[PDB]
């Protein structure tokens, strides 16, 4: 759908190169590596959360196009 | 023969109640004794938080106690509100200053300070002086077949 | 013949089709990505916050309860009342000698005279006339003590015996109350045959 | 059977225009007992 290219920048830590890319009907897969610093059993006190973010071509070879970028102190989970 | 000699004596027992015993007769206003179905809504209020809540130390007695006096404010309001509104108590915790969270709700339903209960506000005020995983109530609510458990249930703690 | 084009210059808008399907296409966009977007960041705050706080902000909001009246007439100060009589009417009259009404019921195709009164002046029924409509036409019964375990006390079903809100019982019920109450195609079974 | 009948009502407040006052405010008192108590009853019997 075109809803969703929407929600998808509508976030803050989806960023690309140029987010005029085309978004529409692409296959976009995410090879995240994120990290956590504890403060309880269950209260974190950071996440970091990285990987870039890669496009099929039409010869379905992934290429990135974007970087993810979170982090965020007293966290509850990872969104 | 257990309720009939209740009947015969009540008007006695609850006078002792009130007079020689930890947990008197709950409905009793300004001295002069009653039954659940004449107290008014009001008085049943005005009259939980003197026996559940203490004004030496300005803390409720357990937070079972008071969950109990908000579970009963919420019948209140469920009861003389006409539609459906939210809640004047959002968490019991309101209660911890007692007598302006009555007069919050007491002028939200200036009703329920002449009428008597209704009567499934009686009930429900019984089954929730027995209700499990709660501390007893500190007095009498009624004289029926379960009147010695109401009587001497958890009476050790009052020293 | 006339003809009296009525029309605000619609036929002047071109390609109006499309343009029209383009101003809606677009107001379910706005729509539904305010929808898709707004859902998923208060989503969002509940995986970073955690929904153990976000609770007590779900407010508790009360289901009112049928409290029944008995329509005792209103007592109006004295002052109001010695006004709307003439001054010279107190110790005139012999109040052995006055008749006056007390108490009055009744028992019709409406229910009593307060069920009645609601469809009669009102037209349809309160909270407190529903659930008495439910109550003497045996739809609704009474419980207390402990079903399913758990103690419930106020209204249920009568047949089923499932607990039932006196909120609920004006969707549940009023269909069959007013499809059973008042001038009806005849029963056989309230006649015996 | 050509029984007719017409009966008139008055408001019942024109009544207590007919009595002093001590003696209205103290009936009003005494209704609004009545009152409370018949509401007790009536909801204990259509209760059970
Ligand atoms: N041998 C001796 O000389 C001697 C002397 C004194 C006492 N005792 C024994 O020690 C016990 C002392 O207890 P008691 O007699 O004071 O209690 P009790 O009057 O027998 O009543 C206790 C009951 O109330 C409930 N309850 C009490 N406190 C509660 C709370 N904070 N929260 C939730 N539920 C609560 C419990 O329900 P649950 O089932 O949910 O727990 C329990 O079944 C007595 O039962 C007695 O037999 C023996």
């Amino acid at each position: 759908t075109s809803k969703d290219i929407a929600v998808l920048r509508s976030k803050e830590w989806f960023q690309l190169d140029d987010e005029d890319f085309d978004l529409l009907n692409k296959t976009l897969t995410f090879e995240t590596e994120t990290e956590v610093t504890f403060k309880n059993a269950n209260i974190f006190s950071s996440v970091k959360c990285f990987g870039p973010i890669k496009v099929e071509l039409p010869t379905k070879e992934t290429v990135e196009i974007g970087i993810v970028d979170y982090e965020a102190g007293a966290s509850h989970g990872n969104p | 023969k257990l309720v009939p000699t209740l009947e015969a004596k009540r008007d006695y027992i609850i006078s002792r109640l009130n007079a020689d015993f930890q947990k008197p007769w709950f409905a009793t206003v300004n001295g002069q004794a009653r039954d659940l179905a004449t107290m008014t809504y009001e008085e049943v209020a005005k009259r939980l938080v003197e026996l559940m809540f203490i004004r030496s130390t300005n803390s409720w007695f357990d937070v079972t106690w008071r969950t109990f006096t908000g579970d009963f404010l919420r019948r209140v309001e469920e009861r003389f509100t006409k539609s459906k509104t939210l809640s004047l108590i959002q968490s019991y915790s309101l209660l911890d200053k007692p007598d302006e969270a009555i007069e919050k709700v007491f002028n939200a339903y200036p009703a329920a300070r002449e009428q008597f209960l209704n009567a499934q506000d009686i009930d429900h005020f019984l089954s929730m002086c027995q209700n499990p995983m709660q501390k007893p109530v500190p007095f009498v609510p009624v004289l029926d077949r379960r009147f010695e458990i109401f009587f001497k249930k958890d009476s050790l703690w009052q020293s | 013949p006339v003809m009296a084009d009525l029309n605000g210059g619609l036929q002047f808008v071109p390609e109006l089709k499309e343009f029209t399907a383009k101003l809606r296409k677009e107001l379910v966009e706005t729509s539904e990505v305010r929808k898709a977007v707004s859902i998923e960041t208060a989503l969002e705050h509940k995986v970073v916050n955690g929904n153990s706080a976000d609770a007590a902000y779900a407010q508790v909001e009360i289901q009112p309860r049928a409290n029944i009246q008995l329509d005792f007439p209103e007592l109006k100060p004295y002052k109001q009342v010695k006004q709307i009589a003439p001054a010279e009417l107190e110790g005139l009259l012999d109040l052995e000698r006055v008749i006056v009404v007390t108490g009055f019921a009744e028992v019709g195709p409406w229910g009593s005279a307060r069920t009645r009164w609601e469809m009669e002046a009102f037209g349809e029924f309160s909270l407190e006339g529903c659930v008495e409509m439910a109550w003497i036409m045996g739809f609704i019964s009474y419980h207390n003590g402990n079903l399913k375990g758990r103690p419930y006390t106020g209204w249920v079903d009568s047949k089923t015996k499932e607990p039932v809100d006196d909120k609920d019982v004006k969707a549940k019920y009023e269909t069959s109350i007013l499809e059973h109450s008042g001038i009806r195609l005849i029963e056989p079974e309230l006649f015996n045959g | 059977g050509q029984k007719g009948g017409q009966a008139i009502v008055v408001h019942p407040d024109y009544l207590y225009g007919a009595i002093t006052e001590d003696r209205y405010n103290e009936y009003v008192a005494k209704v609004s007992a009545r009152e409370k108590s018949a509401y007790k009853f009536f909801h204990n019997g259509m209760i059970y």
